[PDB]
């Protein structure tokens, strides 16, 4: 029994990553559709 | 000199002391998980802000 080790958990923190990924994603392409749609009017 | 036969059998050895341990530490509430573990939940702390 010792330290709990990183790899132990390393996928945990890929998951949150490509969750920050995705969530950067969802926002910005709202905005880019926003934008156009704005200005086309 | 002379020797007669061996009155006793023996070889070299390791001598150790037994460190008696029982003696926690101040921060020894971080040891489940290792350094890292708390390198990156600080790094994905300011991350997801
Ligand atoms: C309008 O549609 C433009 C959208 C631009 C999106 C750019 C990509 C979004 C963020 C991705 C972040 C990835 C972080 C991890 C890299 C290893």
């Amino acid at each position: 029994t010792s330290a709990l080790s990183l790899s132990n958990v390393a996928g945990v923190f890929y998951i949150l990553v490509g969750g920050l990924g995705l969530a950067m994603l969802v926002a910005l392409i709202e905005f880019c559709y926003k934008s156009r749609a704005e200005a086309k009017r | 000199i002379d020797f007669s036969k061996p009155f006793m059998s023996l070889g070299i050895s390791i001598m150790i002391k037994k460190p008696q341990k029982s003696k926690p530490g101040v921060f020894s509430f971080l040891d489940p998980l290792a350094y890292e573990i708390w390198m990156c939940i600080v790094f994905a702390y300011i991350g997801v802000s």
